[PDB]
């Protein structure tokens, strides 16, 4: 169906320990496909998914230079933010950027992104119109004035509508075997007595792709959002994801509980119960 | 494919 | 303003005694990005554990997956030990 491409940049200062490290990682949906690390012995844009390996030498050489120049821009930006926030040169600080585009099943642009954070807090973000900015504070307003004067949004828009959509379309085709395959969750319900009058019912979902999933418990067909322990979806390391949802139930009331599973890979949502 | 940063802060 | 890691220790596949698997430790929701993660076999650090490339979520919080190949048994106890600026002591989460 719908797809996304994202690049995640992280630059971290380390006063007294050399220059800030730059990392850029690229994803199509929940699949990482490229990495660059300025701390690597010989920094280079490297493949991280089999379907990107076919890209020619011009791809790797161009991306490596872009990431090497970007490494320097983020070092300049960390210096700039020490001035805008009246901070000392003693502490470690972080700049992060998320950029990318989403497309629909036809490959048409749904929306683009270009947003940044400083110390894990929003800094400046390109609005959905790809023409205006949202600055989080008076320091980000200085960057906003600088970016309005230099018509930066126009340049970001051009990448997001063109290059970003075009390459996502190419990657989806080259990786169609995996990027365009949904693996449904493999599900089961476990039961563990906690004491003589309470037991835990845990609903499992394993081996699914993409990561997006809904796992819920119902008691007498009513959602138990407040009484459910829901772990964050976690990677298995083989491309797939895992998740579980648990409820503490009164002994003898297990059959009043149902686990409901929604996933792209499922033609219809599943209903599970504890099967003694 | 990612490009150069358009402008610094 | 910092964010402490959420930690999960688990296997790639349901564990079967005598069968090769992967032991994972997933750290997520933390800020800043520097973090220390060890995988433990009967209280001892496992060597040459590998990790995923640094990335982060929509809310800017970072995540990493640490992993190593292992063959579980009835006697062998596995865990993850995590240190982060937000923690006064390292946090140990045992594999169930």
């Amino acid at each position: 169906g719908s797809h996304s491409m994202r690049y995640f940049h992280t630059s971290v200062s380390r006063p007294g320990r050399g220059e800030p490290r730059f990392i850029s990682v690229g994803y199509v949906d929940d699949t990482q496909f490229v990495r660059f690390d300025s701390d690597a012995a010989s920094p280079r844009t490297e493949p991280r998914a089999p379907w990107i390996e076919q890209e020619g030498p011009e791809y790797w050489d161009r991306e490596t230079q872009i990431s090497k120049t970007n490494t320097q821009t983020y070092r300049e930006d960390l210096r700039t933010l020490l001035r805008y926030y009246n901070q000392s040169e003693a502490g470690s600080h972080t700049i992060q950027r998320m950029s990318g585009c989403d497309v629909g099943p036809d490959g048409r642009l749904l929306r683009g992104y270009n947003q940044f954070a400083y110390d894990g807090k929003d800094y400046i973000a390109l609005n959905e119109d790809l023409s205006s900015w949202t600055a989080a504070d008076t320091a980000a307003q200085i960057t906003q004035r600088k970016w309005e004067a230099a018509r930066v949004a126009e340049q970001d828009r051009a990448y997001l509508e063109g290059t970003c959509v075009e390459w996502l379309r190419r990657y989806l085709e080259n990786g169609k075997e995996t990027l365009q395959r949904a693996d449904p969750p493999k599900t089961h319900v476990t039961h563990h007595p906690i004491s003589d009058h309470e037991a835990t019912l845990r609903c499992w979902a394993l081996g699914f792709y993409p990561a997006e999933i809904t796992l819920t418990w119902q008691r007498d067909g009513e959602d138990q959002t407040q009484d459910t322990e829901l772990v964050e979806t976690r990677p298995a390391g083989d491309r797939t994801f895992q998740k579980w949802a648990a409820v503490v139930v009164p002994s003898g009331e297990e059959q009043r509980y149902t686990c409901h599973v929604q996933h792209e890979g499922l033609p219809k949502p599943l209903t599970l119960r504890w099967e003694p | 494919f990612e490009d150069l940063r358009v402008s610094s802060f | 303003i910092q964010r402490t890691p959420k930690i999960q220790v688990y296997s790639r596949h349901p564990a079967e005694n005598g069968k090769s698997n992967f032991l994972n430790c997933y750290v997520s929701g933390f800020h800043p990005s520097d973090i220390e993660v060890d995988l433990l076999k009967n209280g001892e650090r496992i060597e040459k554990v590998e990790h995923s490339d640094l990335s982060f979520s929509k809310d800017w919080s970072f995540y990493l997956l640490y992993y190593t190949e292992f063959t579980p048994t009835e006697k062998d106890e596995y865990a993850c030990r995590v240190n982060h600026v937000t923690l006064s002591q390292p946090k140990i989460v045992k594999w169930d």
